[PDB]
């Protein structure tokens, strides 16, 4: 049993400081251990830190390239587990997973879901969605393809639903790209055979650094 | 540094096969501190196996783990389509806790021709500034594919941003996008805008294209 929710992610000019968090629910497990693991495409997964509660208040342990830089801390009274990282660099960009395991003889540890941290020198920029109705004829059998192009936004976390997330059947969002400290990504829905009174179809969009566009087809 | 490595990197499994990705330490640790994680595209490491043989809450029982010494393996009785993740091993013996390169499985299917699509620029965008002819290419299989955008013969490959998809879950096919992106002066500047697509399944390419429906 568990519920781990980590907050605090974002993006920092390099050198910037932060303070990831995650708060434990369900637990009051006399004796556990907790730690932060991180994953970016460059490195795959890596155990970064770990405070430790066998019953001695605090014992910590870090690694090859994190010590000096971050410090695990957490107080049960507070229910939370804080992780301040200083002197950040490119290398450290990734998703930080917050995983806690209890020292029962046996069972398994738990994990949460993460948050992006982006060390970049650049600056935020909102997205420019665009609709993608068809052209002059979508033909490959009876059904149609519509889509959304999302050109030019910057910190990486983003989310693209199709019509308030109500219609999934054949959505294909695509892994974003980067050419010039800017991303462009686009999705696609193939609805039914009848070009419909497209009137309903709206491509909603979410972007944490201040936006939420929306859209329509021709 | 303490090292686990996974034999092998990528696999290919027909539904109903028996898979076994091995994992192996650099120094003899003990069975009972080698955990196995499963991660499915678009989400976070999902505790799969704890102990060297314990399954976690939910792990289907067609899955099997075992080892002792330096070589631990994982085996799936009857590969099915939701095993298509990337699995990784992990060491919680001595700090530092290290992990495997992670083995990527994927589920085998019958070759299938994609559903090409080519939407031209969007009203909005053009009269903002730049303008890009976006061609989707959906539901193909396998992912060993290549593509080009030729406008009036001379393939004009300069802005082409090809982006792919990890396997479907319903159908289990790849799908990809690519964007030709141009300064509008280069845009009025031509007409035959074609997206030819070449993939193992039809020695006569696919070529959805647009001349002019707009202006």
């Amino acid at each position: 049993e568990v519920k781990l929710q980590e907050s605090g992610g974002g993006l920092v000019q390099p050198g910037g400081s932060m303070k990831l968090s995650c708060v434990a629910s369900g637990f009051t497990f006399n004796n556990y251990w907790m730690s932060w693991v991180r994953q970016s495409p460059e490195k795959g997964l890596e155990w970064v830190a770990e405070i430790r509660l066998n019953s001695d208040n605090f014992a910590t342990h870090y690694a090859e390239s994190v010590k000096g830089k971050f410090i695990i801390s957490r107080d049960d009274s507070k229910s939370r587990l804080y992780l301040q990282m200083n002197s950040l660099r490119a290398e450290d960009t990734g998703i930080y997973y917050c995983v806690l395991r209890p020292l029962f003889y046996y069972a398994v540890d738990y994990w949460g879901q993460g948050t992006s941290v982006t060390v970049s020198s650049a600056k935020t920029t909102p997205p420019s969605v665009y609709p993608l109705a068809p052209g002059s004829a979508a033909q490959t059998n009876s059904m149609v393809t519509l889509g959304c192009l999302v050109k030019g936004y910057f910190p990486e976390p983003v989310t693209v639903t199709w019509n308030s997330g109500s219609l999934s059947s054949g959505v294909h969002t695509f892994p974003a790209v980067l050419q010039s400290d800017l991303y462009t990504l686009s999705s696609s829905v193939t609805v039914p055979s009848t070009w419909r009174p497209s009137e309903t179809v709206t491509c909603n969009v979410a972007h944490p650094a201040s936006s939420t566009k929306v859209d329509k087809k021709i | 540094d303490i090292q686990l490595t996974q034999s092998p990197a990528f696999m290919a499994a027909s539904p109903g096969e028996k898979v076994t990705i091995t994992c192996s330490v650099s120094s003899s640790i003990s069975s009972s501190n080698l955990h196995w994680y499963q991660q499915k595209s678009e989400t976070s490491p999902k505790p799969w196996i704890y102990g060297t043989s314990n399954l976690a809450s939910g792990v289907p029982v067609r899955f099997s783990g075992s080892g002792s010494g330096t070589s631990y393996s994982l085996t799936i009785s009857s590969m099915e389509a939701e095993d298509a993740a990337t699995y990784y091993c992990q060491q919680w013996n001595s700090y530092p806790y290290t992990f495997g390169g992670g083995t990527k499985l994927e589920i085998k299917r019958a070759d299938a021709a994609p559903t090409v699509s080519i939407f031209p620029p969007s009203s909005e965008q053009l009269t903002s500034g730049g303008a890009s002819v976006v061609c989707f290419l959906n539901n193909f299989y396998p992912k060993d594919i290549n593509v080009k955008w030729k406008i009036d013969g001379s393939e004009r490959q300069n802005g082409v941003l090809n982006s792919w998809t990890d396997q479907d879950s319903k159908d289990s096919t790849y799908s990809m996008s690519s964007t030709l992106t141009l300064t509008k002066d280069e845009y009025e500047r031509h007409n035959s805008y074609t997206c030819e697509a070449t993939h193992k399944t039809s020695t006569s390419p696919i070529v959805k294209s647009f001349n002019r429906n707009e202006c």
